[PDB]
């Protein structure tokens, strides 16, 4: 997969965003690029590709780990990510 | 108005919300003129010659009084050359 | 080309309108008209991920007015390989 | 006939259809591509021709087939046609 | 896998759309598509019991908005060997 | 086994009773328990689908009134490859 | 298979009743048929887990009505290795 | 509209009030293209293909009714040479 | 927008009335091109590069719905060669 | 010793209070202190089922005054073999 | 490059949506992004004072909407000598 | 320092003008080029630097002078300031 | 100088605002950023009494309002000799 478009979904647990990320996965031709432990409960997956599959794959997760555990706290999408911006995003999981 | 002929489909996926369901074409009076991209509120095949209105009619064209479009596709010429 | 894009409605005159719509307003083939029966007529694009979303969407918004109306409009962005069997590749 | 303008009358039932076929043929120069059964009652009847011609047709038929049987459906006009379009459209009756 | 699993829709999308929630919730193996006419779109699979149960339960979910709706979602564990006289094998 | 069965509780009492009443009602894999951070534990396992179901089941009724209660439990019946990059493999 | 699924009904006509809509509704093996006593009987099969809740659930609802009614119907997905000493192996 | 490709960043500290907070780039045609400053509302970053939008459609793309701008990024082009 | 350079200050006496008291800069791209009158909004010495809007957007820059101007700066460019 | 006690705190002194209490109470080693994050700290001792149980308890009476109070005192007196893999030998 | 820009969110998307506002918006350096834990998640960059200032407000205004919010988004002129010590200078 | 900017405080009372002095250069990076007896009370400090260095200072001298003493008059900023204006602004204190 | 300010902030922009102010007005020493956990965020500085209550005085006034606020602000004359053991020397 190529792209540097990137998906966001935070989620209050780690079920939820285990399950974004799987829906997000499923429902498009997207690369899971990292989990983050923020803290507080906060868990944040990411997503790159095409900008086109981002956005269907973010719709996808977000509407499935809507409901799952304490819930989505946000789900964002970003078409171009700035080159300084790449140092702060993880490459691998 | 102004006459263009019809070049190619454009697609934008992260344009803004109230952009609306809308398609876009590219447009250019002739091949190798500059380009310009039109709001299509007819439907236009590839190479046909249209009718593109520009400034705050553009906008009714499109279909709202505040919709984001500032050159919109009102109609396509029966005959031209 | 792997993304999958439905429009149902009840009625080929819709179903038509909203194929032209599609085709004109993004880059996608055509591959196929289903009579459903019973008045439901889908109709099936392939395509880029971007452009089958922006051909749906514009297509139920032209053919939501002629006819009797639509009563879908679906995009897939990743079809898996066992659904294909069903989904024909030309029209007929 | 030249021209690549579609006219389309759709009416619930074959005797309207007939009936806008007849109108249509009769008020404008067109061409009778064809008759599609739907399924559920839906006739279909496709006239090929100039845009105004396809215009006066498809408004003739419409008036008079609207009160006929169980009336008139939809009725739609389409200037150009998309090349993969053309591949639904039947070529004759 | 015998457990049969099958989603009636109102509709080919939601039908479509039923078939590839399933398939993809599930690694079961669609067998068919069928047109009963009236409006009506059945998807047959066939697979381990409990694949099938998830897979008709995700296809259950995700047709239920999309399109006219939801007709039937049912599950027959092991189904007789008279039935596969007319279910289908491949679609 | 590939399914993927997870409770998150309140806690790391109740996330260790979950765990331990999962693996004893049905014949899974522990592969891990995670410390989200802010108070939140996860334990997950893979096996059958049913299997998973089982356990998932009985550790939801088990954790549910030891400490500060149950968050979430999920099952899913063929997780992406893709998530395997993040799912741990053993604890 | 190890799974254990029981019901007991108030009656031999509702066990045998669930017992047979049991083995034809999933690929099960019975292997008892117990007087408790005081009218209570009990049956029991051995299967997969899938195999084991889609029979006992069809076989719940075939005996809820016949006879005197259902009692009780249970699934173990993973019985102890003592408890196979009292459960029987033959009918 | 009018395609267009972002080329730096410009700032400028004295802009009146009303301008807000949203970001200003420099956007031309080409290279050697004469320049033109755009409001950004979708966020660029330099070298990509843009949608821009002009008279009165651009207040509207910015935000508001009375936005004080004449040039407004409305979309990102998927794909362009 | 668009980037412009100030030249110098033009003085109008018979200008209408409701111009108000705001003053007017003659502004060009570079020395030699066309030149343009401005409405100054922010204050500007001759020489340096402003942003310049145009349309009705510049109405509402110059301060009031109704303003009679269609060119008015909105600011100082920080820096810009 | 296979029988697992559990007792959870908000904050470490009610925690280091209960630890000391199951202790001295019964024939039992402390085997873990875990900072779950967020204010809740963990203490588990393994023993004999009967020896395990009056820790157990005699730590969550004791320490149930102290500091923010309890949230959970657990017995488990079989911990099956899965689980011994996340469950600490050794105090840190 | 010595001004000094911060801005502080609920959540980490919020954060990286803000950092992507702020390094569009002007000419700035991301320098740090840091876990205070509890879930602020704070941004910081360097530059000329004009441009971070433009980057803070643009940063602020974009990623006011998304995520849980903002906390903070403040803008520094002139850092004092000693308190460079405590600023990270390459992201982790 | 460099540039041209001009930043101006107007307090009434001599306190508070070095208060906003100090708060100013504290601030930013600015020259204090003066400061000035108005007569009738006012006191006037001014400031020069860049545009940014000039707008930052002054907003942290007026916040910080705005309750000393009988408080702040004006609070102004000018980006370039005309040739003729540089025979009357000051260019040591 | 031996006097300890000390400042706790609900986050980490206002603990670097805090420090700032505090360095900027009086001449003090920043000896350590401390990230406490759940949100607080402490600073620490040592000097003169003097110059450390007006340091911190002014800290405590430039971060009220920055941020999710101020948590404390405190000054110890000569604060214990233990307590070095557990007061960072450099941040």
């Amino acid at each position: 997969v190529t792209g540097i478009a990137l998906g966001m979904i935070e989620t209050r647990g780690l079920v939820p965003a285990i399950e974004a990320a799987d829906a997000m996965t499923k429902a498009a031709e997207v690369r899971l690029v990292g989990r983050q432990f923020v803290g507080g409960g906060y868990v944040t997956v990411l997503v790159r590709g095409e900008t086109g599959a981002v956005n269907a794959a973010v719709r996808a997760g977000a509407d499935a780990c809507e409901r799952v555990g304490d819930g989505l706290v946000a789900a964002h999408i970003i078409a171009r990510v700035h080159s300084e911006v790449e140092n702060i995003l993880p490459k691998a999981p | 108005m102004k006459i263009m002929q019809v070049e190619k489909t454009l697609v934008s996926t992260n344009r803004i919300a109230d952009m609306g369901h809308k398609p876009l074409l590219v447009v250019w009076e002739k091949p190798g003129a500059p380009r310009q991209v039109a709001v299509d509120a007819i439907g236009c095949i590839p190479g046909d010659w249209v009718l593109c209105v520009g400034s705050s009619a553009a906008r009714e064209a499109a279909g709202s009084k505040s919709y984001p479009s500032d050159l919109t596709i009102i109609g396509i010429i029966d005959q031209w050359n």
